[PDB]
């Protein structure tokens, strides 16, 4: 019944050659099923941890999902999204400055 | 520390 | 300040195959500090921060042995709701519940809560005094009705007040040099140019703990609070937390605004201003 809010973000503010982490929050959805990706330039990361699943006061449930990067000038990343309120994946492109 | 007992809604 | 000992409960029923999935996961504050995930391979609670594993092997046999119980209790209670609500075996179903205490600044216990919800919506809720329940709907009225005649109350009341507080102040003791650390905002602004003559000052706030924090933009020393764009608090992953808040000004006229910060771990509220 409700859409994940999105967040794409790094752990600290990126620089070029430092390792770093990529941060997806999801937030605000019901039911819990949910898919969520991390993408390095459109190709899925293969070694994506996740928190342990719990909720707010609206009892809409919230995850972090996450991984250890490298940023560099070049490469793209993203967090895809999919839950059964969604026709299709919701895809945001992370933005180094937000 | 959880709680020790948990009764359901309707036993 | 006060602190709280919260537990949030998850469990999803699986139509097609199997019994529902169980999470939980315990909280001191805004610090997880342990888990039980059906789905995990040990089927043991277990430590999420380094302070509970001060605990010894009878604690780590209790809590899995209850949380096992709670996710039976919870198992049931999908069927009872099932069929309060007249659905069909064929439909994947959610309940969640949290339960916790707090102490004040006295170290004594402030107050104490259990709340419960089905398919995302209100259920039934303890009332403040601990004695009484607050049923959302006609259906949580049967609830009501029941708990009310098995004096369930009485024993949630007994913990929340007694084993709740004692274990939380336990906690808070062990955990201090974590829990009852707070971590101040490490605050900054950066000017991002949209054209010759705009410009994005974005005010940051890393890294502080807890998670509660006010960021709010003034010009001339008033709020400007329509033109603000604010995200939603957000974890780190290193058990702190980020915000920013973000407004576009007229190039050359940055001087006029400025960004004030709140935080428990702030002796007074903290101003930022593009020089």
């Amino acid at each position: 019944q409700r859409t994940p809010k999105i967040q794409v973000y790094s752990r600290h503010p990126a620089e070029n050659g430092k390792s770093n982490f990529l941060n997806c929050y999801v937030s605000g959805f019901h039911p819990s099923d949910i898919e969520v990706d991390l993408l390095k330039n459109g190709e899925r990361i293969e070694k994506v941890e996740h928190s342990d699943l719990s909720f707010s006061k609206d009892w809409s449930f919230y995850l972090l999902y996450y991984t250890e990067f490298t940023p560099t000038e070049k490469d793209e990343y993203a967090c895809r999204v999919n839950h059964v309120t969604l026709s299709q994946p919701k895809i945001v492109k992370w933005d180094r400055d937000m | 520390l959880l709680l020790p007992l948990l009764p359901p809604l309707s036993p | 300040g006060s602190h709280s000992m919260r537990y949030f409960f998850t469990s999803v029923s699986r139509p097609g195959r199997g019994e529902p999935r169980f999470i939980a996961v315990g909280y001191v504050d805004d610090t997880q500090f342990v888990r039980f995930d059906s789905d995990a391979a040990s089927q043991r609670m277990e430590p999420r921060a380094p302070w509970i594993e001060q605990e010894g092997p009878e604690y780590w046999d209790g809590e899995t042995r209850k949380v096992k119980a709670h996710s039976q209790t919870h198992r049931v209670d999908l069927g009872t709701l099932r069929g309060y609500y007249n659905q069909s075996e064929a439909g994947s179903h959610t309940v969640q519940r949290m339960y916790g205490c707090d102490v004040g600044s006295d170290w004594r216990f402030l107050r104490g809560y259990h709340q419960y919800a089905y398919d995302g919506k209100d259920y039934i809720a303890l009332k403040e005094d601990l004695r009484s329940w607050t049923a959302a709907d006609m259906a949580a009225q049967t609830t009501k009705h029941k708990w009310e005649a098995a004096h369930v109350a009485e024993q949630l009341r007994a913990y929340l007040e007694g084993t709740c507080v004692e274990w939380l102040r336990r906690y808070l003791e062990n955990g201090k040099e974590t829990l009852q650390r707070t971590d101040a905002p490490k605050t900054h602004m950066t000017h991002h140019a949209v054209s010759d003559h705009e410009a994005t000052l974005r005010c940051w706030a890393l890294s502080f703990y807890p998670a509660e924090i006010t960021l709010t933009w003034q010009r001339d020393g008033e709020d400007q609070t329509q033109d603000t764009e604010l995200v939603e608090t957000r974890p780190a992953g290193d058990g702190t937390f980020q915000k920013w808040a973000a407004v576009v000004v007229p190039s050359g006229q940055e001087q006029r605004y400025t960004c004030h910060v709140q935080h428990e771990g702030l002796p007074k509220p903290l101003t930022l201003r593009w020089e």
